[PDB]
């Protein structure tokens, strides 16, 4: 298909916010803490709710959404999770993932807590609703689950990238598992066929936190309008010629390759600039616990060292006490 | 609103290149400084410009000034995309940017 | 020494924040996010600064503060760290651990990033200041460090407890390493003798975040006024007789036992996990080994001083 | 402000015991409900009351009403500590609490 | 649909073998070790290959297969995994999960080792083949994967039950995750639409082990022929009447309820019979490691106790030595 | 091959019930012992008989005898299923079993 | 003593089995499944029995066997356990740990299931039968136990090493607990003094599995003939001079160093994990603590015997 | 049976070093290959050879041929131990191995 990047329904780093402190073309509410790098929709405190929705409604028949996010928890269990909504009204505050219930649209829930007790979480659940069906909060929407693939998105070394595409009344969710820094490494998760959604509606994201607590960051949100090749108006008159393209792109490439060498000798010329790897950032929960045990053993080692040294001291004190008498 | 004189500003480009590259030059060609402008404002690294990068390009913070309203920002970026972008991809390439 | 819990300069859970959304008797500024059970002074976002100070100034000559906190980072490197201030003016926003520079008072910095590059971090640094010398941010206050320490307080399984005591112009910082859930398990960290501080001032805490990012949560902050046994004047005949206390406490304990039995049949009448319990057992075993070795050290010291007096004879 | 009638309130004790205790009693001796009040409002579990616990006990929402000013709460808690607490420990014990 | 249980293509306990030592109507080869309760297709030794196939070919157009199996590993990484085949030629030995390559049929692979390094394992991969395509062993069949759902089947507290249904050229794989002792608790995994398979062929199972090792047990294998309600001739004239059914089933129920009470007083009458729970059988890898560390601390505890006893002994020895001089 | 006299054998049923139930009876009705046979040979617990359970029932090991060939086993069980099982379910119920 | 390794009564990896499929100089029977690196005497299936015995009989008066094995179970309860026999006839199949009863020799049983119900299992039991004792299977050989022990050898992170030594009519069993990868870290388990065994007999190992299931792998089995320094006759002038040894060993070490450097550039020229390394570090720290406490015990014993001689004066 | 020509075999050493060592050499001194043989066939890494390691060295498949009888292997290993090993330790050292 043909994709057009729509800026009015998108936000990306590293200038996500403005001097005012709000996201352009987006309204945030709840415990959302928008920053230049990312938006923390729900922080790691108890009973947090946050949501970021679009201001103007999006009128698309075929669209594609690329959501980059992180869910980092200290424990091995998350609380509620992320939710990506294409609805008719701005949900804002509510009891479903920090968003209002009884929505008229589609929602992809990244559930990370097993309310039902079926040991099938974390999982991705696509739920459509017409606005009069209550969401089953206590059962993770098992009855309403149109398609439910199972994947782990918590505590991953790289941001999890998901792609939700509505095309010919078919919703395809393809989820990068966040194990590799490569962008275009998407893996299929789920699809729903013949689903009716409102023609125009708001794009939103939301998150919530229950007893346990996770950090629910969203790094970027991208929206692409999709059109069929046959239904795409050609209008090739605007394109002038290929001669100007050939006259321009090679000087662009030459400028890039010259600027690389221009930066090369001053990257190392000034030693103030320093790098930093992204490997020590990631550490598993079990690895952290084992490192904690190993760190705790050092007190025992040092105390035993002190005991041994004191015993050596009393031994030498008895050593010097023998020859004094005779 | 992304005028010919707006991109053709040596001081703004010199301020942006400060710190990242320690090569303060005296005078550069207009095409050279517009190449610097296009390369610098492409925050992502795709060698393309879009609405979200042009928003940070227009609503800019140097070292006071009032912030531009959202409606004016939307109108300016929509006009720029309608005028320059001919392939209807949503992104603006250097070939499309060199027209104005 | 005698200790009196001053409530006006303290906060604790689980009702730390009110319905209004502010900490009682405490003014917060910056990126501090007070919650029901803890105060996140600085979250794990980039370039965050937060501080919580007292409203009224505290006029004490001998005081003690017990701060329970957590510094949790995804990586192995901390961002900036915590800071506990006893100052003359409310710093609020600033560039020194999320608080203003040129402060008139004492500050205990829990530095977690090695700006100096000496591989001596994370560390606890006590700095006194009269308000005329700038803090050395790029060298972790090496020149201004009246007394330093070397403890790791990041990613610990249990909240890290610190106790800071100003007594007879001596400031003693004793820090629990956060390996055991026991409260009164403090280990000596640092001390400063003959330090002059303002007689009255504000108690505050603050945190900041640099390139890397940690979460700096503060669970409790308890302030006790300290007085000497001889200096405190007694008040005879004001207290009640011990007979009434003996009459009362027996019925109190009987009622609490009866309430336990009343709760027993409704806990199960109306309806931790594996793995976490094993790790808790591991940590309890390590603590038992540590206590047993400490007892062995005490016994060896006892036999050493027993033999000490046997030499001169 | 921790009055005799405020502590001797059956409906308040019943509301606080709701959920945790599934045993609605009919009538209780004043010392009984005052013991329930003292045990419930001690969150830390040290069998002691302090200024923060008293402030939580007095200024809590229940099930609209405007919040009490901080100066009034300071005055009330200071008066309570000056009256009941005789050992000058900062904490309020049931031995000291039984006076009022 | 209508299901008919076909015994010639099935094996169950607790008499899975005979006095001869072979599975009836099934031929096993490789390192398979058939027992009276399960078949260990590949044991926990290095470089094991095993396969169990049917003797006669099965001629079905719509069928259902229920496979109950266990994959138990000491470590956290599996060896190769199981493979369930419906191929027309028996492969007794080979390099693909202990079975021959270039098969003419369908194969459901329970891959438990990530050869590709994509960190997407263990996963269930459905692969069809027409006998001229080799298996991408080094990439876990990523290119040939018709449908690949992700589930964990290793070290589960209960046997993993999987159900593969071929019906109207649609292959549906529904996998019980092995967390609950309930049998009918199947959860959907994958489906493949419009796949052509040979009309008649052999049902088989196989397993293999690499440098790392797992135990690959198979507890049961059930085959049901599936027929459409309209295609199956009812022929109700062969049935006698419902009167005999009503005359028989109540005496069957009465005999059952009488035999229960008959066994009741002799279950406790003879105290030789003893029960055993199935909870201590299951233990996670991290839980086992933490238990191993806790067990290791007991040596240090005992040694410190011995040291304290010796120090007390020398203290008392110095205690009695003082008053002797004076 | 599952004859009338084969199921009507008191000694085989008594040997099977030995150990599991300590109630050695003298004489039982033919329907009672056939109920015992049907209940005992249903290893799975579904109150149903099938080919895999009938294979255990026919090829049996008591306490020598040569093992039956696979072809004879297949023929016997196929004949039994074709004769008794009328609902074409694959399983044999007690109602279907009581015919022979 | 002087220990001569006897290859005819031994097996080890990583080439334990041959192309034929049988253990060299050893006959296996039952459900034993020899492999390239280990021999699974009994797998984790229901009612498994296996044994591996020697073909030829060994005629030694003082011998030593070093057995490395693993007993791994999914559950917390063992099936039957291992057994190491020095008998007169090959037991092969049988009802006693997968070996025949009524044996004429000694048998060391690593019982892992408590048949007696005394909660004293898993335990090591040395039994010497002389041909008319039936092993008490239902009581774990409590009456026949010449000497017992109490160790846990199941589900250990490392292989369990045992050393059984017959020397001067005394049988000493020293068992590594399997917490450290070090080989020579044996701890005393049991001993029997003045026990009569046949002069020549077969060395064997066997295992069995009940309703509960365990895997009994055997990684190695090494047999050493023992002789006294005075009893062994020397052979003067047969050995070569030390000058040739000094000439040879220097070039051997130089060549192995050069081979290390040669392997260095091709290890990375032509192309453990996290978490497991942390667990290994934890176990190494535990072993270091154990060794330091043992050194402390040695030092305390030294000062105790120093004060012992100071009393009589 | 561990002959002078069997140890001094360049092709056998090259085959054993294939894969592990990516350095095909042309010609080597007899002591050099014999050192490579001794180092390669010591699997335990104790710088010692024994009857088991010698048996693996002699009877290995390579790339059909019938396996040697066990009695011949026993005789060969016994002869080697009686000839080379003088310290009666059971192990074969390079000091003892250098004789042949
Ligand atoms: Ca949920
Ligand atoms: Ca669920
Ligand atoms: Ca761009
Ligand atoms: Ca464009
Ligand atoms: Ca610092
Ligand atoms: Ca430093
Ligand atoms: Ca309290
Ligand atoms: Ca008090
Ligand atoms: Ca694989
Ligand atoms: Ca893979
Ligand atoms: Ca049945
Ligand atoms: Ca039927
Ligand atoms: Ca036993
Ligand atoms: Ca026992
Ligand atoms: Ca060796
Ligand atoms: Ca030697
Ligand atoms: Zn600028
Ligand atoms: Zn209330
Ligand atoms: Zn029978
Ligand atoms: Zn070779």
């Amino acid at each position: 298909p043909h994709r057009r990047f729509e800026y009015k329904y998108s936000f990306k780093g590293p200038h996500l916010v403005q001097s005012d402190g709000t996201v352009p073309f987006w309204a945030h509410a709840g415990n959302a803490i928008p920053s230049s790098d990312q938006i923390r929709v729900a922080p790691s405190l108890k009973s947090q709710r946050g949501s970021v929705w679009t201001k103007t409604k999006a009128a698309f028949e075929n669209w594609e959404v690329e959501v980059t996010f992180r869910v980092t928890g200290r424990g091995r269990i998350g609380a509620d999770g992320l939710a990506i909504w294409y609805a008719e009204n701005q949900g804002l505050e509510g009891p479903v993932f920090g968003s209002a219930d009884l929505w008229n649209g589609v929602g992809i829930f990244f559930d990370s807590f097993d309310n039902d007790g079926k040991k099938n979480n974390p999982a991705i659940v696509i739920i459509g609703n017409n606005g009069q069906i209550h969401y089953d909060h206590q059962n993770d929407g098992a009855s309403q689950a149109l398609a439910s693939c199972q994947r782990d998105f918590r505590n991953k070394p790289y941001p999890v990238r998901a792609k939700i595409t509505y095309y010919q009344n078919t919703l395809t969710v393809m989820i990068n598992n966040g194990f590799t820094p490569d962008k275009n490494d998407y893996e299929f998760c789920a699809k729903v066929e013949n689903m009716i959604i409102p023609a125009q509606g708001h794009f939103g994201i939301s998150a919530a936190t229950g007893g346990l607590a996770d950090d629910h960051d969203v790094l970027s949100f991208l929206t692409f309008q999709l059109t069929e090749p046959g239904k795409e108006p050609p209008t090739p008159d605007k394109e002038i010629s290929e001669k100007e393209k050939e006259k321009y792109q090679e000087e662009f490439e030459h400028f890039q390759q010259e600027l690389d060498k221009k930066k090369e000798e001053f990257q190392k010329g000034h030693p103030d600039l320093q790098g930093q790897p992204a490997e020590e950032i990631f550490e598993s929960v079990g690895d952290r616990e084992l490192r904690q045990v190993f760190e705790g053993q050092n007190r025992i080692h040092l105390e035993i060292k002190q005991l041994n040294r004191q015993l050596d001291m009393i031994l030498d004190e008895q050593r010097r006490y023998v020859s004094s008498l005779t | 609103g992304l005028d010919k004189n707006t991109v053709h500003d040596q001081e703004h480009i010199m301020e942006h290149l400060e710190g990242v590259i320690n090569k303060p030059e005296a005078e550069m060609s207009p095409q050279e400084l517009q190449l610097h402008y296009f390369k610098m404002h492409d925050y992502d690294g795709n060698n393309l410009l879009d609405g979200l990068e042009l928003s940070t390009a227009i609503t800019h913070v140097h070292k006071q000034a009032p912030l531009m309203s959202e409606d004016e920002l939307i109108n300016i970026i929509d006009g720029v995309l309608r005028d320059d972008d001919k392939n209807n991809d949503g992104y603006i390439d250097y070939a499309e940017f060199a027209k104005s």
